[PDB]
């Protein structure tokens, strides 16, 4: 949204195709099309769909996935280097991948994502609640201090379910108890089990 | 991985500078029946003629494999494409000055 | 030689009757339109790679033959002949006529519902919280955007369902479809079970490409266990095609300019073995579940399954609802139909509460305790 | 005949020595040769092979890597499996009934004796089952005595102590 | 959760080998037992004489004392060990308190041993179910049965082995109030049970009696032929 | 998985104890109600055959002269526990010339209700109701296979315990009387049973401080049945 | 002596079966049809008198319909008649009567009717009022307004008459019958079970009201094969597709689904619940009295002397079946042709009795128990 | 006719003529098999099982009238069991030869499945080739093959058409195949296969050696008592490699010492003791 380079997206399973060898065609033509528009930012989504710790076995094995991955790697790095490609990849898990997918600088800057500790929770609540009309009798720091270990989407669910919990009344703008009951839906994972622990 | 297995052959590709047919060995198979076998025949004829040729096939394990108990059908033509190399690297007509440089991620 | 005679010469009289009958035997609707349609045109359809600049100069592969530089006929809309747009092309002149909507799939267009089953919210009694929250999610923003946008809040795109087998996931899903006012789409979770690699990716593709064109539509997933439980890793390469199908479903579900105006209702009978990538909200917000009918909702299900039958008025409903705490509405339906069948075993026309006694004391004993058989005390 | 075994036991090498010391016509056949771009070349190629085999002589053909042809499993919807299937059928129907007298000798050779249809290893088709096993202590001594005769060999270096 | 082992439950609260070990009894030979008012009598079926050997060693009805009588089902070896232990238990009880051994105490012993044998680590439970008949307290006829779980369970008549539901169902339609005594009617009751047996071959019937005061008496295959003859006479008189 | 007593769950818990609590459910029901006049108690026998002699199946046994019991589940684990309590009560009277109170009885039973161990066997499969009169009046006591013992005022067990507890909390309050609680209990019994209530189906066990001996009702229970 | 009428009627039947212009408008429609009337396949239908077809190799055209045969006959996924000259859609072709129909759609009411039972007359009445009365006389569902019961389960010992009752409902029938053996639902590919489920029950749903009978369905949960790709994480997918197929959506139709098992314990509790299956039906080995009815029926058309009592074959064995009694009859016939007699005597029954009880019911080598 | 080539013109697509010599599909599957074609004169050394399978197969074929006269149900599945090499396949082939029934061996191939239908969904198009080729004897080898046999026998028992449709499976290890399969109203005549005894090995030797070029002067019972029990096709190997032993000494006559070497050649099947234990 902010930068204005030739930006390019890519999903994981969109690469592997029913026939044998079409992923090589697809990734090679993708690199060509991005290279002919040199300020090129390639976005990769779910690399772990095609990134796999490969295996030697018998009687079974799914091969062409590693063929498309080796296409990606070799046309990415090594012989015939390029200077104008920019890569952004995003996975949800890590150790599925080959070490030759990274190693140091197949992808260079290894960047993890932390979860909101305490303060960024109230920050994210403020961000998504910026559009709603609030009767501002709300300490968001209370809410960030009670909701432990949520993501941004769970705080968004808090925000929207608080809006429609206020709309259960339907009369007016947001109250603090609207946020409380939004939490009380987003919280659990309900247990309530309880037994043998006296 | 990352020991510069590529760049050593690339340094040879900046030392002899003769006929480096650096096959990436992943963009060979496209979709068809016997096209890859014909490309292998073409490379071996071309290497036979231009007498100082250097064969280089990076990331072999995609096209190599080992063997199967006959699972996915495309693996049949994979193994035939590999047995193309298995025959015509040795055959009966022995190659001459056909030096093959090979690199892998897991051998 | 009685029945032998009978069969033999009766079939012989039949055959001899047939022999003399085998011997005794010896438009303007649209035709002129069709002769006017021999001056019609063959109109082979094709596919477009790309245009050129300042001039059409269209580059087309048919589907199979080759690739050609062609030019349009002058009877086209000279704008809407864009890339990937399947168009009809002349045989001889290779000139283009009209774009038509593309290949959808050979058998994925065949899962739009194309009807509306008469399952009604009134038949799904005992889950009034589930009824009202499902109302709030699905029925309200898609028909009456009155309160959501006018304050500036969003409707939730995602809702999950599970519960005891026999509770009304089927009922709620079919019950929306009476009052859908939307392009409801059925998806079995086993539809992604194909032979060929990466085909479920194409399935998710054509699902959402049917979703995007027509606006304000419903897509119903069902039994999403087969879509995949987790992201298992082992040295043998097991659940992979299912896994990539699952992740592609996550991506073309939501992310990087997401879905738009689609509501997806998901159901399963084993939600605990689901990956967190589906479980994280935004993808699915309200995790609405089902419980057992614990109270006079049971009696309301009795009233549903009894209001369509002429009964004895001298009956109660809460007594048998006491006698079925753990039971499901499917088991309630079986008991009500079974008692009606007991009344049809009799030559009456109106049942008894004792017919309900027969149904209870026959089903819950014979087919909730003889499967499996006990032949041992050990307990009592 | 059929050759197999641990691969690297000179399976090609006996065919080498036979072809050098044969007399009649000798055809080598690439096992992967038959699957080619034209849709139908294979049966005509097998007919070329066997018509020439009956045509010449009581001659010898050596077909190595027949595992490229011999694969027991197929899938009759891909299309590419069906030509391999009919290449096997073309081979089968022209194997049992040559002439019973035209002594064509087709030496088949793989390394893997797993992916072979039991309809191939039949009496009349391939009677003998011959492996090339790994050598032992004295065969390696004899192999060393053969191979080391070409190098100049500083003659007080014993190689039996590495066997 | 699985058929191994004996130690863990099912997820719905069962023991597989406890439930499965009764099937070895349920596929076993049939042996019935009733109580009279004064004379108690029982018997096994399927003598199965295989024409070339003796059968005095295969006797499935024995005694621990002069006051108690045995029967079993399932496999024979567990019955051998349990009875050989129970004799020593009866005699150790006699070495203690000088009463004739009550049927209730020895059934508690056998079922208790069987249960604490089952609870232990990897011991295959005795797949038998014994019939323990005695009349001790002023000649009060008692018969208890056992279980592979080890539950003594007092009856008035009993039927185990193959097809025990049908054989017990005959005693449901047979056992009115005025059975005994009337010892002759108890005799004919045992005879009608043997006629209602799953095969009722006529010569494979082996029955033993106790008049609550005497010893165990093994009968003779001519008295039983007279019993089958008078039972067929009663069937003809029903016509 | 869960495969044995020596392995927790990722969330809790046993996962052997849970299957023992599940193995409570198979048994026949029983109901006891604590009343300050005295503890009343009831059970179902679930007779199979007419040959099955009804007074032979034990449900209420006598541990002490003022302490009753009722069993729910596996018969023989219950018999072992009754045996141990019968030993231990007598040892307490031996070493103290007094009656072991029923809470201390239950602590003694629940000392090895969970001492389950195969090395260094399985946990037991019965839940038990204890009724008795200590110095503080009558006591009604409810334990479990897991040894988590607590007092209950009117506990119901076994099969159909849910609606039993429901209709029990419907009818119960603190100041009940004796025969009212007796008929209130047997109403719930004939609501949860499948057979016609008669003299052979159920049995009562009534202990009172002035009527300590004979915690049983024999065929006057017929007269109690016919009053409904 | 009945061979004469048999052969003559058979030949007359064959010859009369082999016994199979004025209209000018019909000939003009013939002349609107080509002489090489080619054949194609549809993709989509457009209302403007022409639609899109596909050729054999994959050429596709906008070609119009000869409109005397209706376009409502045309559905996506049909084989049509095409021209050569403008390739116009000529008419409707009769469909590919695929080997699923020729294998599964049994046209034949197989064998003896409800007079071939043993120990029945309640379960007959159950399957009658649960299938036939919804089929033949559903006027009582008008009279009350209640759903018919849906699913039927036959379970008991092997040789009880699961096969016999399956042939009985297919005997008295007026609907299309389908039959599947439950061991077929695993193939040597990944994902072939759900395709079988969908095409099977689509063909079941397309023709008419019908009856689907599947037998030995327990052979999918407790069976493993080396001839299996994937495995349990494809067996579960097969089960889950059949799960959605049976208790799914969209007014499933008048297709009575009847199942039959030997064992019952290893089955999904989600598949024996009602909604799917409303009439579970016990098959016990019924009684020692209708042993005589099966001896009566299975010897109703064979000459036999008196010479025996069936009570001798009642007091021999404790478990009873038609698999017992028919084996007794066949082995008695083997002993009859062994001793070249008719009017079967007692010694054939005795040796047949002993040899059939031994082969097979004993268990296991001595001993054990005894 | 169904599936017949005809001469079709190319311009107007008019029928020209009928083309002969259509397909030969069962012949094609037969040539996929190449079973040892047999007759009675070669399975000597035993005639009991031959008479059993005569009584159970030739008698349904030659005389359906004798079965249908007394009104009995004819047998339809004969399970055979025994060790390999005792003529588990020569037997059924000689039976089907001396009754002229269409012999069928559906073993395990995609060749087979592609020639039944197109390997489409199941095997029950063999029933199409069973009824239409009504003298049908089907043969199977040694848990999937049994599953296919279970499908076949679950339809052909009384829920199908005119007989002479009988299947034959000959294997070992009788208990691993199903017991519901061995329901007595499903499989009748379980016929054992013996190891070849001394005179039986003698007769096998006389058959597999009679057609060769012997030395003038030979004995056979000594050779028959050398073997402690071979298979059927081991004695053939004995004879042919004794002929090889004759030809390596540049002779065409086969003495006894060729057999003395061939017995030792086949003897490497079993040796190896310090294994008596047992
Ligand atoms: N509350 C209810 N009221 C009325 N009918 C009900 C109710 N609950 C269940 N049913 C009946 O039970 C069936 C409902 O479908 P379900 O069995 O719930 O399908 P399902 O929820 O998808 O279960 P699965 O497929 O095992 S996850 C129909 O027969 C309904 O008539
Ligand atoms: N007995 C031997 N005496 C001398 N040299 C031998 C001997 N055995 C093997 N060799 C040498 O080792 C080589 C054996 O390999 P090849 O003959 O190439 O067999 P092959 O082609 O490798 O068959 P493979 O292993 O399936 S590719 C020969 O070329 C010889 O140089």
């Amino acid at each position: 949204a902010q930068t204005k380079a030739t930006f390019l997206k890519l999903a994981g399973p969109q690469l592997v195709q029913m026939f044998i060898g079409d992923g090589a065609k697809l990734v090679r033509d993708a690199f060509a099309l991005a290279k002919e528009k040199a300020p090129s930012i390639i976005f990769i989504d779910e690399l772990d769909a095609i990134g796999t710790k490969r295996f030697d076995s018998e009687k079974a094995g799914d091969r062409e996935v590693q063929r498309t991955m080796l296409e990606l790697l070799n046309q990415l790095d090594g012989f015939q280097p390029n200077t104008q490609v920019k890569v952004i990849a995003a996975t949800n898990r890590v150790d599925i991948l080959d070490p030759a997918l990274l190693r140091s600088g197949r992808l260079d800057r290894k960047i993890e994502f932390p979860m909101p500790n305490e303060e960024a929770r109230a920050r994210i609540m403020q961000i998504h609640s910026r559009k709603m009309n609030v009767s501002p009798d709300v300490n968001y720091e209370e809410l960030a201090r009670c909701t432990d270990d949520f993501n941004g989407a769970q705080c968004k669910a808090v925000c929207v379910e608080a809006g429609m919990i206020a709309l259960r009344r339907g009369a007016t703008e947001l109250t603090h108890e609207d946020y409380m009951e939004g939490i009380l839906e987003v919280q659990a994972k309900k247990k309530a089990n309880l037994q043998y622990y006296a | 991985p990352g020991t510069g297995k590529t760049l050593l052959a690339r340094a040879v590709a900046s030392q002899l500078d003769c006929n480096f047919l650096k096959v990436v060995s992943s963009s060979i198979v496209d979709k068809y029946i016997g096209e890859s076998a014909r490309l292998i025949r073409e490379m071996f004829n071309y290497a036979r003629d231009h007498q100082p040729c250097i064969i280089f096939m990076d990331e072999i394990d995609a096209i190599g494999g080992r063997r199967f108990s006959e699972g996915t059908s495309a693996d049949r033509e994979i193994q035939r494409t590999l047995m193309e190399l298995l025959n015509q690297m040795d055959g009966f007509d022995t190659l001459h000055r056909v030096k093959m440089i090979m690199a892998t991620n897991r051998p | 030689q009685v029945e032998d005679d009978i069969q033999q010469l009766l079939k012989k009289i039949n055959e001899l009757t047939g022999i003399k009958e085998s011997d005794t035997g010896l438009l303007a609707a649209d035709k002129q339109t069709l002769q006017s349609e021999q001056p019609l045109q063959v109109a082979r359809c094709t596919k477009i790679i790309n245009a050129d600049s300042e001039d059409p100069k269209y580059i087309i592969n048919v589907k199979q033959f080759a690739k050609f530089v062609v030019d349009l006929s002058d009877q086209v809309a000279p704008t809407d002949i864009e890339e990937g747009m399947r168009v009809g092309v002349d045989r001889n002149k290779y000139q283009i006529h009209i774009p038509l909507p593309p290949k959808i799939d050979p058998t994925v267009t065949m899962m739009q519902v194309e009807e509306k089953p008469d399952v009604t919210y009134s038949d799904v009694g005992g889950c009034k919280e589930q009824i009202e929250k499902l109302r709030e999610v699905v029925e309200t923003p898609l028909l009456h955007p009155e309160r959501f946008v006018n304050l500036g809040i969003e409707p939730p795109k995602g809702v999950l369902l599970f519960g005891p087998p026999g509770t009304g996931k089927t009922l709620c899903a079919r019950a929306v479809a009476n009052r859908t006012d939307a392009c409801f789409i059925r998806v079995i979770g086993s539809e992604l079970v194909q032979k060929y690699v990466g085909e479920g990716a194409r399935m998710v593709r054509e699902l959402f490409e049917m979703a995007r064109t027509k606006k304000a539509c419903l897509i119903f997933f069902d039994e999403i266990d087969a879509i995949g439980g987790a992201r298992f890793d082992d040295g043998a390469g097991g659940d992979n095609e299912v896994q990539r199908t699952m992740l592609e479903l996550i991506n073309q579900l939501d992310g990087f300019d997401p879905r738009g105006n689609i509501k997806v209702l998901m159901a399963t009978n084993r939600p605990d073995t689901l990956d967190p990538a589906l479980m994280r909200p935004g993808r699915l917000d309200r995790k609405i579940e089902f419980s057992l009918p614990d109270l006079e909702g049971r009696t309301h299900i009795f009233k549903i399954h009894a209001r369509s039958m002429s009964v004895e008025r001298d009956i109660r409903f809460e007594l048998l609802a006491r006698l079925c705490p753990n039971s499901t509405g499917a088991e309630i339906r079986s008991v009500c139909t079974e008692a009606g069948m007991f009344a049809i075993r009799a030559r009456r026309k109106i049942a008894t509460e004792k017919d309900f006694l027969e149904a209870v004391n026959k089903v819950i004993k014979s087919y909730a305790k003889f499967s499996a058989t006990p032949r041992y005390m050990t307990y009592n | 005949v059929l050759m197999y075994g641990p691969p690297g036991c000179g399976k090609t090498m006996l065919a080498k020595a036979v072809a050098h010391h044969t007399t009649a016509a000798f055809i080598r056949v690439v096992g992967s040769e038959f699957v080619q771009k034209y849709l139908g070349e294979g049966p005509r190629m097998v007919r070329d092979v066997f018509r020439l085999a009956k045509e010449n002589a009581p001659a010898i053909i050596f077909i190595d890597e027949i595992d490229a042809i011999a694969t027991k499993r197929f899938d009759a919807q891909t299309g590419a499996d069906r030509e391999v299937q009919r290449i096997l059928l073309e081979l089968l129907n022209q194997m049992d009934g040559f002439d019973q007298n035209v002594n064509v000798k087709v030496i088949m050779a793989t390394n893997r004796a797993d992916t072979l249809d039991p309809a191939l290893l039949r009496p009349g088709r391939l009677d003998r089952k011959i492996e090339f096993p790994l050598p032992d202590r004295r065969q390696k001594r004899l192999i060393f005595s053969t191979i080391t005769s070409k190098m100049n060999l500083s003659e007080e270096v014993d190689l039996e102590d590495y066997v | 959760s699985y058929d191994r082992a004996i130690t863990v439950f099912s997820p719905d609260g069962h023991l597989f080998q406890v439930e499965y070990a009764q099937e070895a009894v349920k596929k076993g030979s049939t042996a019935v037992g009733v109580r009279g008012r004064d004379i108690v009598v029982l018997g096994v079926e399927k003598k199965s004489v295989a024409k070339l050997q003796d059968e005095r060693t295969v006797r499935k009805i024995c005694a621990l004392d002069d006051n108690v009588c045995m029967a079993f089902a399932g496999l024979t070896a567990d019955a051998r060990i349990v009875i050989n232990r129970a004799r020593v238990e009866c005699q150790s009880h006699r070495l203690t308190v000088e009463d004739p051994v009550t049927v209730e105490y020895i059934t508690r012993y056998i079922a208790s041993l069987k249960q604490r044998y089952t609870q232990s680590n990897g011991r295959r439970p005795f797949g038998i179910s014994a019939l323990i008949v005695g009349f001790d307290f002023d000649g009060t006829p008692r018969l208890y049965q056992t279980d592979p779980s080890g539950t003594y369970h007092a009856w008035k008549a009993n039927a185990i082995g193959r097809g025990a539901k049908s054989v017990r169902e005959f005693l449901e339609k047979n056992y009115t109030d005025e059975a005994i005594e009337t010892d002759d009617l108890t005799i004919k009751l045992v005879i009608k049970a043997l006629l209602e047996v799953v095969q009722s071959g006529g010569k494979n019937i082996e029955l033993a009696v106790m008049r609550r005061d005497q010893s165990l008496k093994i009968l003779n295959p001519e008295e039983i032929e007279k019993y089958v003859a008078e039972i067929e006479k009663e069937k003809e008189e029903n016509e | 998985y869960d495969r044995g007593v020596n392995t927790f769950s990722p969330e809790g818990r046993l996962f052997q104890v849970e299957y023992a609590i599940e193995a409570i459910k198979l048994g026949s029901t029983a109901i006891g109600i604590q009343t300050s006049e005295g503890v009343c108690l009831a059970v179902e026998k679930r007779i199979t055959s007419p040959l099955m002699e009804p007074s032979s199946i034990e449900k209420i046994v006598e541990i002490d002269a003022h302490i009753g019991c009722a069993m729910s589940g596996l018969i023989a684990d219950a018999k072992t526990l009754i045996d141990k309590a019968r030993v231990e009560t007598q040892n307490h009277w031996f070493t103290y010339n007094e009656t072991m109170t029923v809470e201390s009885v239950t602590q003694a039973v629940s000392n090895l209700a969970l001492q389950f161990g195969e090395e260094d066997s399985r946990p037991f499969g019965v839940a038990l109701l204890f009724g008795g009169v200590d110095e503080k009046g009558p006591q009604l006591f409810h334990m479990d296979p897991s040894g988590t013992f607590v007092q209950c005022d009117a506990r119901a067990i076994g099969s159909a315990s849910e609606g039993a507890q429901s209709s029990l909390q419907e009818v119960y309050h603190k100041s009940m009387t004796l025969k009212e609680a007796i008929k209130s209990s047997l109403i719930i019994l004939k609501q949860v049973m499948e057979e016609k209530l008669n003299a052979t189906n159920i049995e009562l066990a009534t202990v009172q401080p002035g009527q300590n001996f004979h915690m049983f009702t024999k065929e006057e229970l017929e007269e109690v049945i016919k009053d409904i | 002596l009945e061979r004469i009428k048999d052969y003559l009627l058979m030949e007359e039947e064959f010859i009369r079966n082999q016994e199979q212009k004025q209209e000018e408008e019909r000939s003009k429609v013939d002349d609107l049809r080509g002489t090489p009337m080619s054949v194609g396949t549809l993709e989509e239908i457009i209302d403007d008198n022409h639609a899109i077809v596909s050729t054999s190799v994959g050429s596709e055209h906008y070609v119009s319909i000869l409109s005397f045969v209706d376009k409502d006959l045309l559905e996506p996924g049909c084989s049509v008649l095409l021209n050569h000259k403008v390739h116009a859609v000529i008419g409707v072709l009769m469909d590919d009567t695929d080997p699923l129909v020729t294998v599964m759609k049994v046209e034949k009411a197989p064998q003896e009717t409800y007079a071939d039972i043993g120990g029945l007359d309640n379960q007959i009445q159950e399957i009658k009022e649960s299938v036939e009365l919804p089929l033949t006389h559903p006027e009582y569902y008008e009279e009350m307004g209640i759903k018919p019961p849906k699913g039927v389960i036959l379970y008991g010992p092997p040789g009880t008459g699961k096969t016999l009752l399956a042939k009985a409902v297919a005997n008295q029938t007026s609907a299309t019958f389908l039959r599947v053996v439950g061991s077929e639902l695993i193939q040597k590919y990944l994902g072939d079970g759900p395709k079988l489920v969908r095409e099977l029950f689509r063909v079941a749903e397309e023709h008419a009201p019908s009856i689907v009978f599947i037998d030995e369905i327990d052979a999918i949960g407790t069976k493993r094969y080396d001839s299996n790709s994937g495995g349990e994480r494809e067996i579960q997918r097969t089960m889950l597709e059949l799960l959605n197929q049976l208790d799914g959506f969209d007014s499933r139709g008048d297709v009575k689904v009847i199942m039959a098992t030997n064992r019952i314990e290893t089955l999904d509790p989600a598949l024996i619940r009602p909604g799917r299956i409303d009439r579970k039906i016990e098959f016990p080995l019924p009684d020692e009295k209708t042993k005589k009815r099966i001896f009566q029926i299975h010897t109703s058309r064979m000459t036999l002397a008196d010479d025996v009592t069936l009570d001798d074959l009642i007091m021999a064995k404790d478990d009873l079946s038609g698999a017992d009694i028919k084996a007794i009859c066949t082995e008695a016939g083997l002993m009859a042709l062994r001793e070249r007699r008719m009017k079967v005597t007692n010694e054939d029954f005795k040796k047949s009795k002993e040899n059939v009880l031994y082969k097979k019911q004993e268990g296991t080598p001595e001993g054990l128990y005894l | 006719t169904p599936n017949c080539r005809v001469a079709l013109r190319n311009d107007s697509y008019t029928l020209h003529k009928i083309l002969p010599n259509k397909v030969d599909p069962l012949v094609s599957l037969m040539m996929v098999e190449k079973v040892p074609d047999s007759t009675y004169e070669m399975i000597g050394g035993l005639d009991k099982q031959i008479k059993e399978i005569k009584e159970v197969i030739e008698l349904p074929v030659k005389h359906p009238e004798l079965f249908e006269a007394l009104g009995i149900a004819q047998p339809k599945g004969v399970l055979l069991y025994g060790p390999p090499g005792t003529g588990k396949t020569l037997l059924a082939r000689a039976v089907a030869h001396h009754t002229d029934c269409t012999f069928i061996r559906v073993s395990g191939s995609e060749l087979v499945q592609k020639f039944i239908g197109e390997g489409a969904r199941m095997v029950r198009e063999l029933f199409v080739m069973a009824r239409e080729h009504a003298p049908s004897i089907i043969f199977m080898d040694e848990s999937e093959v049994q599953r296919t046999m279970l499908e076949l026998l679950n339809q052909l028992d009384g829920f199908e058409a005119t007989k002479n449709i009988k299947v034959i499976m000959a294997t070992n290890r009788i208990d691993i195949l199903d017991s519901a399969l061995l329901r007595p109203g499903r499989i009748d005549r379980k016929i054992e296969f013996p190891p070849p005894n001394e005179e039986a090995r003698l007769d096998i030797l006389k058959i597999h050696s009679r057609k060769m070029n012997l030395t003038r002067g030979i004995n056979l019972r000594k050779i028959a008592e050398l073997m402690p029990g071979a298979s059927g096709a081991e004695v053939k190997g004995v004879c042919t490699e004794a002929g090889m032993y004759a030809l390596r000494e540049r002779r065409v006559h086969v003495t006894q010492e060729d057999f003395e070497m061939a017995v030792a050649k086949v003897m490497q099947k079993d040796s190896e003791k310090n294994m008596s234990i047992k």
